[PDB]
């Protein structure tokens, strides 16, 4: 490395490089940081978890017991040791609790000022967060698997619900419409994430092993079709076009939104061209899940190569995203693991399970 | 709407009088002996189809031909008092050197106009449903090209959808519907563009009769569209409980999330 900071001061290299490649070297190094802790608060598992976008210093959280924990990642104390310790919390006493699993919770992008949470109990909830007090609730006939607001519309504010009902329902939270629809799938929908590129594309993937992605200004149904072969067992559309050979849990663009991967219990990920859903063949071998819900799981983001943080059971697998090579399953939760979120200034993950414990992996060294 | 572009398109000046007709004494014993008679009866109890009852009293409403009574042939004007209330218009307008455009939302009473129109001097041309579809669009242009005719019988249902009828100045919607849509278009056929004169519509209109009821339900409809299309602060239709007693005669004598929460609370306040 002196000479990374070599190459800096000599201008041999650009900084970038010195920053991409140090953020790779810490990802790397990921270890399961007993010198920082995550207060326990969640009676249940922990199904999902949320970094703030801007400035990163929060993190929702949200419990197989309906709570929604509000937690602060900044280390305030003047220790080398510290607990990330909760700032807020939708407990088992506020008014607006969900009475069921909160299956996801959100920050909005753009603003650190309301949050989203999503549940078993049909229910979509917007927050204040200052007051802590829920603005909006939007009711669904079905239970929600998965919600998601797009990172990058200055635009729209829609909200994409994926219940298990066979349609999206897009929710708009500027004048609350709940109406739109998109139709097209065939079973619950598992997961929808917006693109962080395109302002108005969804990928949705649904238990039919299909995986969809959706201009929503469009008035004509899905773009793509995602199709493990690309073609080479070819059929008139109806049954055909499987993403997996499963249901479809999980999806995720990768950070430049180039790429989407999509991991579905036929235990395998695959990776897709997010622009004709082709597939890249990246093998990444067997990724055990079986969940039954939606699995959240991340990339990385300005490192140097980019991985993908999938929960592979009890360990958060990590794989290099372009080419497949796993570096590394970390090993410290004790029950399955059903959320990973990625840090992005420090290169750290924090990965819930349904063992009630939020672990924080940090770089070592 | 025709506000947001009056002062930039220069529209004549337009007008929505409503004229509430007396029944006559022939059409008044008809009309009170049938609300009277057992098949009203029988339709207010359900046990058949409430269409047919309707029916019959807005052709009740509309001219007595439940039962036909010289001078006195089937379609006679005395006999009807929207007819009379026609007559004196017509007479006034003829007078005037105007060009009129007389809607009806059935096509047998268009009939009976057509012969009234014959006993009197004024020369029309008729156009609906029957009417050949090759014949319709010269017969449009037609009117509207020369002003020799003077009054142009129209069937509602082909006689709004579209065609232009700049030509004609005074418009009466001689019968009601029960969608306020059809008499609208109705009205609408010539204060459009290129309507350089003034024009101004008649309701005519049954007082205390079915079609008094059939004018609320319209409103009530049209206050319903405009809940929903021009906005929602619509005053709510105080008037009439709309319910089934409509068989009776009564006559006269990015956003910073603060933005959003704020805009949310609004809505949810209510």
């Amino acid at each position: 490395m002196l000479g990374f900071l070599s190459a800096r001061q000599t201008g041999l290299e650009d900084p970038l490089r010195l920053r991409r490649a140090e953020s790779t070297r810490r990802v790397l190094g990921l270890e399961l940081n007993k010198d920082r802790d995550v207060e326990r608060i969640h009676g249940g598992g922990i199904n999902t978890l949320d970094i703030e976008p801007v400035e990163g210093r929060y993190m929702l959280s949200g419990g197989s017991d309906g709570v929604i924990v509000l937690y602060d990642l900044e280390n305030s104390s003047r220790q080398s040791y510290y607990t990330c310790k909760a700032v807020c919390s939708i407990g088992r006493d506020h008014p607006d609790v969900h009475r069921y699993s909160v299956e996801t919770v959100q920050w909005y992008p753009h603003d650190t000022g309301m949050f989203t949470s999503s549940s078993f109990d049909k229910t979509l909830k917007v927050w204040d967060t200052n007051t802590l007090q829920t603005a909006d609730v939007f009711n669904f006939e079905e239970t929600v698997y998965s919600h998601h607001m797009s990172p990058v519309s200055t635009k729209h504010c829609l909200v994409a619900v994926g219940t298990r009902g066979p349609k999206v329902q897009l929710c708009d939270l500027k004048s609350g419409s709940c109406s739109h629809i998109l139709q097209g799938h065939r079973q619950e929908i598992l997961a929808v994430s917006w693109s962080p590129r395109y302002d108005y594309i969804l990928a949705t993937a649904s238990a039919d092993s299909r995986v969809k992605l959706w201009d929503v200004r469009r008035a004509s149904g899905c773009l793509i079709t995602l199709d493990q072969h690309n073609g080479k067992k070819s059929q008139a559309v109806e049954s055909a076009n499987t993403a997996h050979n499963g249901k479809v849990n999980g999806l995720c663009f990768t950070s430049d939104g180039l790429h989407l991967l999509t991991v579905g219990t036929d235990n395998r990920m695959r990776l897709w061209n997010s622009s004709n859903g082709e597939n890249t063949l990246v093998n990444y071998g067997k990724v055990c899940n079986n969940s039954k819900k939606g699995l959240k799981f991340t990339v990385s983001c300005g490192c140097s190569s980019e991985f993908v943080f999938v929960p592979y059971g009890s360990t958060i697998a990590v794989y290099t995203v372009y080419s497949g090579e796993q570096i590394t399953m970390l090993k410290g939760h004790y029950k399955t693991v059903d959320c990973c979120v990625f840090q992005s200034n420090f290169q750290e993950l924090y990965s819930g399970s349904r063992d009630c414990n939020i672990l924080a992996w940090v770089p070592s060294l | 709407m025709k506000s947001d572009v009056k002062m930039s398109l220069s529209l004549p000046d337009k007008n929505e009088q409503v004229l509430f007709c007396r029944l006559t004494d022939e059409q008044h014993k008809v009309y009170q002996n049938f609300v009277d008679s057992k098949e009203v009866y029988r339709i207010l109890n359900g046990e058949m189809q409430i269409f047919s009852g309707l029916i019959a009293l807005r052709k009740i409403c509309n001219h007595p031909d439940l039962f036909s009574g010289e001078e006195d042939q089937f379609g006679y004007w005395k006999r009807s008092g929207k007819m009379i209330v026609v007559e004196s218009l017509l007479k006034i307008w003829h007078k005037q050197g105007q060009r009129v455009l007389l809607f009806s939302q059935s096509r047998q009473m268009l009939d009976i106009l057509e012969v009234f129109l014959r006993a009197q001097k004024y020369t029309y041309l008729k156009m609906d449903g029957t009417t050949t579809i090759a014949s319709r669009q010269p017969l449009i242009t037609r009117y509207n090209e020369d002003t020799s005719i003077f009054v142009f019988l129209l069937t509602t249902r082909v006689g709004g959808l579209g065609v232009n009828l700049t030509g004609a100045n005074r418009v009466v919607i001689y019968d009601p519907d029960w969608n306020p849509s059809t008499d609208t278009q109705a009205r609408e056929r010539a204060w459009r563009i290129g309507q350089k004169k003034q024009v101004t519509v008649y309701r005519l209109l049954t007082a205390g009769t079915i079609e008094e009821k059939i004018y609320h339900r319209q409103i009530f409809k049209q206050f319903l569209t405009n809940r929903v299309l021009k906005d929602p602060k619509q005053r709510r239709f105080f008037k009439s409980n709309d319910l089934y007693e409509l068989f009776t005669l009564t006559s006269p004598d990015p956003l910073a999330s603060s933005s959003l929460l704020a805009k949310m609370r609004a809505r949810n306040h209510l």
